[PDB]
């Protein structure tokens, strides 16, 4: 049904600067005026790991650096500053309406 | 036929009694009395021990038992608050008394958004100022304040309803003359994606009447007749936009009036 | 005399009832008054009964259940030093009474404890002289 | 604390049935719910339905003909189960966790289903 | 056994009181556990327990008060201790209690709490009856 699409499919920055991924819903992700979508990031060999949640809310135990923004159809992610870590593939999901839909996903890598 | 009789009777004697002239004398001299006590205690008012001894005694919490905030002393609480302090087997049936519970997953929730959050401190937030002022506007029919607070759902039933006065030239005066019974009735999760919102209820006291825009002739309701109403509101807070100066995140989804009486 | 006091739950009864009727009557006339100087002018006669019987149902019950707390509060704690001393004295009362008041703000702080605590222990010596006085 | 186990067989059979058991621990599936989620490498993420928290299932309509969630309260265990099993149903299956706002807070390890012979 | 009627009217302000006021303890105490988030529970069963627990004692205290002062107001005129003696006091603090709803409204609290009583004393009567066999 909602169709999410992640861009940039890819992403290579360095160490200390910001990268940002960007999600683009094909319907409104809204219900009272919050916006359901969620951001996800799987390292290769582990189950994905949720970052943020109604489209602003760190996750438990998540770090500060990861923030979510965007509303409407529009919604994106940022890692600021970057780290040697957190080198994974992150996804958006939302969650308005069944099916649970997950967006591409976008590898983001180091220089 | 007998007790409306008789009501118009016990009025006209207190109405004579009233405006007699020993009566009118007796009033005026009672009243000049009371006037000259305050203002002979008004020193010691102004002693600190009589703050510190009014706050131990009545600290606030009086409010619980009714009484309705007047708008402009509604707003200059608020800014005063804001300028200087808001700124085997039994044991297994034991253990399930402690266990997490749908209740306190939603009130988990509203204290990550604000770690001052409780229920008796939102319950002292609704009484004081949420719920008087909302309650105020829907009866008045100011939806500049009702669109702040209602979500689009409620507003657009409220805003739809108060077109059709549109029409037909009247407007809403109403008043609230005591709200009682504020308090946080269930916290639940809206499925299916676990909304977490707070309901809440309230009585309130109230005249709805409507006057013609034009003239101002009384087109419903009476000028006295006073209304024992039950309102039903569901609230949750926006993580976002938690900066608001008015309602600090808070979004009423629902707002049901029912169980409307007569009383005095 | 009057008011038996054969166990200690009479004096918790008497007690209670005694000063919550206390309450409710200051609580009662003190709302009487307030809600006669806020009747708002050119007002009907149901609304200035409205007005005036607002005011006694808020400042009324606020005292009367306010007091009968403290009085359930103070025969309780009066019965229980009792049974550890093993007799009732003037004394005794004014610390029963000290400690109520500090129990009912605990959670307000360390300096309205002692506004608390006077007025009630001061509530108890009166009450020790007129109990005194009348029996 | 929060914790879940998921048993499943990798190797299914082409045109049988898989079937995994998500062991949970630190919470009751009472008071949450568990979200079953496929991960293809040429279909990523997909959700295939829900074990809601009020005891009520919902699939994804391209396998509601296939899936199968249950659930016991119990032994803190969720089913799942697919009917039949072809070629592209070869990915990792995840039980999640949901909590307020639908957020897939906990996930299984996963359990990596191969189809063939 | 009791003590003289008259008197004993503050016996049961203070009797009820303490019923209601304990018995909102317990009941407000574990409301407010349930409610309040994972690390606050006994904040907000401390919470619950001094934000109501004084009201219901106040509302069990005034009807326990009041159909006591009306019990003395019937015995006093009506010479009596007739198992109805309670159910003209319930039908009174009924009325009184309720009297700001309206006419009608006072009129279905007293009938509802007479009705009540009466079945209060419709049990007592069999449960003597059944020890009496
Ligand atoms: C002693 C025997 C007296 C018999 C009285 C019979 C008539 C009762 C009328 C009545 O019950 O009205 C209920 C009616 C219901 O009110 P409500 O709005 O449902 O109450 C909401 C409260 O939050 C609900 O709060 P609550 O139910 O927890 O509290 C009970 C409530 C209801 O109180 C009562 O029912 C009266 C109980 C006896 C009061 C005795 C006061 C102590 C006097 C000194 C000793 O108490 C009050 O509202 C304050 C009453 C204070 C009256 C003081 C008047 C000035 C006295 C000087 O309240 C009133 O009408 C108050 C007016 C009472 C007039 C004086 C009556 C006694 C005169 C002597
Ligand atoms: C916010 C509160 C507003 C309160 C407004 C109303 C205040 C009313 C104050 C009344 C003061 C005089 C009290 C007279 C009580 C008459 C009791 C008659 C029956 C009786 O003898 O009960 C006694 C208990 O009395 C007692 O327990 C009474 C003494 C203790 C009173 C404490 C409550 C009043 C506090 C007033 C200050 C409030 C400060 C607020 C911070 C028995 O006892 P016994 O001595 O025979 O026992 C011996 C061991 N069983």
């Amino acid at each position: 049904d909602i169709v999410l699409t992640q861009s940039p499919a890819s992403l290579a920055v360095s160490l200390g600067q910001r990268a940002t991924i960007s999600c683009r819903a094909s319907e409104s992700v809204d219900i009272y005026g919050i916006s359901f979508m969620n951001w996800f990031q799987q390292k290769p060999g582990q189950p994905p790991k949720l970052l943020i949640y109604a489209t602003s809310n760190q996750g438990s135990g998540v770090p500060a650096r990861f923030s979510g923004s965007g509303s409407g159809t529009d919604f994106s992610l940022n890692i600021h500053p970057m780290e040697e870590d957190d080198t994974a593939m992150y996804f958006c999901q939302q969650s308005k309406e069944v099916p649970r839909t997950f967006g591409g996903g976008t590898k983001l890598e180091i220089k | 036929k007998t007790l409306k009789k008789t009501g118009e009777t016990m009025e006209h004697i207190a109405t004579k009694a009233w405006e007699s002239e020993l009566g009118k004398n007796t009033r005026k001299a009672a009243a000049a009395t009371a006037k000259k006590l305050d203002e002979s205690f008004e020193p010691v008012r102004q002693t600190k021990i009589y703050k510190e001894v009014s706050e131990v005694i009545d600290d606030g919490e009086s409010s619980r038992y009714g009484g309705f905030i007047t708008k402009e002393q509604r707003r200059l609480k608020r800014e005063r608050d804001l300028a200087s302090g808001k700124r085997r087997k039994i044991t297994n049936k034991v253990g399930g008394f402690f266990a997490e519970t749908e209740s306190s997953r939603v009130y988990s929730q509203f204290k990550l958004m604000d770690p001052t959050f409780s229920n008796e401190s939102f319950t002292r937030h609704l009484r004081e100022y949420i719920v008087p002022e909302i309650l105020e506007a829907y009866v008045k029919g100011d939806v500049k304040v009702l669109k702040k607070w209602f979500s689009e759902a409620p507003f657009n039933v409220y805003a739809a309803q108060q077109k059709i006065f549109k029409e037909q030239d009247v407007y809403a005066d109403g008043r609230i003359l005591d709200i009682r019974g504020v308090e946080i009735v269930s916290a639940k999760l809206l499925a299916p994606q676990d909304i977490p919102v707070l309901v809440v209820g309230c009585r309130a006291q109230e005249i709805n009447l409507y006057r013609k825009k034009k003239t101002g002739e009384i087109a419903a309701g009476d000028e006295a007749n006073i209304l024992m109403s039950s309102y039903a509101m569901v609230f949750t807070r926006d993580p976002e936009q938690i900066d608001d100066d008015e309602t600090e995140g808070w979004k009423i989804l629902e707002f049901v009036r029912g169980g409307s009486r007569q009383f005095t | 005399g009057l008011i038996p006091s054969r166990g200690w739950t009479d004096d918790l009864c008497y007690g209670t009832g005694a000063v919550y009727l206390l309450g409710l009557g200051i609580g009662g006339f003190s709302g009487m008054m307030q809600g006669l100087q806020n009747i708002p002018p050119n007002s009907p006669g149901k609304l200035q009964l409205n007005t005036v019987l607002n005011h006694i149902t808020k400042r009324g019950p606020f005292l009367g259940n306010n007091a009968g707390i403290l009085a359930l509060s103070y025969n309780i704690i009066n019965s229980t030093i009792d049974a550890l001393r093993g007799k009732h004295d003037t004394a005794g009362s004014i610390g029963a009474g000290a400690l109520t008041g500090a129990l009912f703000k605990s959670s307000k702080g360390l300096k309205p404890m002692g506004y608390s605590s006077a007025m009630v222990a001061a509530a108890c010596a009166v009450w020790c002289s007129v109990k005194k006085r009348l029996l | 604390q929060v914790q879940l186990k998921q048993s499943g067989p990798g190797l299914v059979q082409p045109s049988q049935s898989l079937s995994i058991t998500c062991t949970v621990s630190g919470f009751s599936l009472t008071t949450y719910g568990v979200h079953w989620v496929r991960q293809s490498p040429g279909k990523g993420l997909e959700w295939l339905g829900v074990m809601w928290r009020g005891g009520s299932t919902d699939f994804n309509a391209a396998f509601m003909s296939r899936l199968s969630i249950t659930k016991d309260n119990s032994k803190s265990q969720v089913f799942f189960k697919m009917n039949s099993l072809q070629a592209d149903d070869t990915a990792i299956y995840y039980c999640a966790r949901y909590g307020n706002y639908d957020a897939m807070d906990y996930w299984g390890q996963g359990t990596s289903v191969t189809v063939s012979s | 056994s009791r003590d003289p009627c008259p008197i004993v009217i503050l016996n049961d302000f203070g009797g009820a009181f303490a019923m209601g006021a304990i018995g909102g303890v317990v009941w407000h105490g574990i409301k407010g556990f349930r409610n309040s988030p994972l690390g606050e529970r006994g904040s907000g069963a401390m919470s619950a327990i001094k934000a109501r627990a004084p009201v219901l004692g106040g509302n069990f205290g005034v009807w326990g008060g009041l159909f006591s002062t009306f019990d003395c107001a019937v015995k006093a005129v009506r010479k009596r201790e007739d198992p109805w003696n309670a159910i003209i006091a319930g039908f009174f603090t009924g009325g009184a209690l309720a009297v700001r709803g309206g006419w009608r409204h006072t009129r279905n609290s007293s009938i509802t709490c007479a009705c009540l009583l009466g079945v209060i004393e419709g049990v007592g009567l069999m449960f003597q009856r059944y020890a009496a066999w």
